[PDB]
């Protein structure tokens, strides 16, 4: 299969900005390209097809070249209905194959998360479960990484992590992180402790609680 | 202005049929075009799972050769999807679109789920910091909603008069039934003062659990 490599996976552009965004086959597929937008939620729309060529209803600030197994799209003056997500895809040859997509989402200046970590309710440990959850909120950029330590020992497994869109009043990301044990093993440990760590801090962000407190 | 829209059932058990239709207007799919249809996974990624072109002639991607059909009723405008024993890796939004001059028109996608599940109304356990951390100037608080099915549920704090940092985390499979949670930030004196209630609707099991935040 050709396999179909797009860069950057993601991009923090303003409105006015251009954007420059490219695909890499593992083969030459001569111009056999085309480019497609997924606005959020919604369905997709044909920008380009043959490497250059512009579909019915599509503005001029679309375009598009490139030859052998590398090509590009640009789109110049970003309006905020541009801000979604882009793929190009292969036709030189069966089956086609799609690049992982580029997402075009807004600027804004870095902000740390506000990071809350909570103690299974009981009424769930009533029922033989312990979940622990921490919400990561209004942070950015979108890169972060969460960490969970059982006692001082950093714990992966039973670890699930849920991120929202880019937020449509600010701008920033959030997460959920939540770390799901039997009620059993729970009430063996004493500190629950999540680690944020993210670009507008050289440091993680701890939040802890005690199981034996209260 | 070429249409098409997708239609068929939106839950199919593993192991059966995955069936779905593409009804197109303003375009006949005897006369020109690859009529195609293509999944978006759960994660965004696509692929491409076959066509039959305008003369009848069909295409499937090796990767689903041994369990797809495709084919069309020239008489009603129509192509069709049939996907033989799914599991819940096939879960995707299906897409139906023509190629030629690239891929120019799209149905407006239809996610199909497959599952074993049977509707289950969910847990709701709220959400309040454990005692011991006292806090700064805001307060978050929350709702787990576990244990769900089928996908749906709206998480309403108080009457919606709270959108003061409403976060809505995207449901995850996990054992079977779905879990999301929400948060809610409010000044750290409004609550626990005031009543924050997070009130959890799943209108698939006519079912609605509110809970009242309460300290410590």
């Amino acid at each position: 299969d050709i396999l179909m490599t797009q860069s950057p996976s993601s991009m923090s552009v303003s409105l006015g900005d251009t954007v420059s965004i490219t695909c890499h086959s593992s083969q030459d597929i001569n111009s056999n390209i085309g480019w497609l937008q997924q606005k959020p939620g919604k369905s997709f729309k044909g920008l380009i097809y043959h490497g250059t060529n512009l579909d019915d209803e599509v503005p001029s600030r679309f375009s598009g070249s490139g030859s052998g197994a590398d090509y590009s799209l640009t789109i110049s003056s970003l309006e905020s209905e541009d801000f979604a997500d882009y793929y190009c895809v292969q036709y030189a040859q069966f089956p086609w194959t799609f690049g992982g997509g580029t997402k075009l989402e807004i600027k804004r200046a870095d902000a740390a998360p506000t990071v809350s970590i909570f103690p299974p309710s009981s009424e769930q440990l009533t029922s033989g479960g312990a979940s622990v959850v921490c919400f990561l909120n209004n942070f950015y950029p979108k890169d972060i990484n969460v960490k969970w330590k059982i006692d001082g020992s950093e714990r992966q497994n039973g670890v699930l992590n849920s991120w929202t869109d880019q937020d449509s009043k600010d701008s920033t990301y959030s997460m959920s992180s939540t770390l799901t044990l039997t009620k059993d093993e729970y009430e063996r440990h004493n500190s629950y402790t999540c680690e944020a760590t993210h670009k507008t801090s050289t440091s993680p962000i701890v939040k802890s609680f005690n199981r034996n407190e209260c | 202005d070429v249409q098409l829209q997708e239609s068929g059932p939106s839950l199919v058990k593993p192991s059966q049929s995955l069936s779905l239709t593409c009804t197109v207007t303003g375009y006949s799919i005897t006369s020109d075009f690859a009529w195609n249809w293509i999944r978006q996974f759960p994660g965004n990624k696509l692929e491409w799972m076959g066509y039959i072109s305008y003369s009848g002639n069909t295409r499937y991607n090796p990767s689903l050769k041994s369990r797809i059909s495709i084919t069309r009723d020239t008489s009603k405008n129509q192509f069709f999807l049939q996907l033989n024993s799914v599991t819940i890796e096939d879960t995707a939004t299906y897409y139906c679109v023509t190629a030629g001059r690239g891929f120019p028109y799209w149905g407006q996608g239809t996610l199909v789920t497959v599952s074993a599940a049977k509707t289950t109304p969910p847990s709701v356990y709220p959400l309040a910091p454990g005692c011991g951390d006292t806090t700064g100037s805001s307060v978050t608080l929350g709702c787990l909603v576990k244990g769900y099915f089928p996908e749906s549920v709206t998480v309403t704090w108080n009457s919606g008069s709270l959108s003061s940092s409403v976060h809505t985390f995207p449901a995850l499979l996990q054992s079977g039934l779905y879990t999301m949670s929400s948060s809610v930030t409010v000044p750290s004196s409004t609550w626990p003062s005031e009543t924050v209630t997070c009130s959890v609707a799943h209108p698939a099991s006519s079912t609605t659990v509110d809970k009242k935040l309460e300290p410590s």
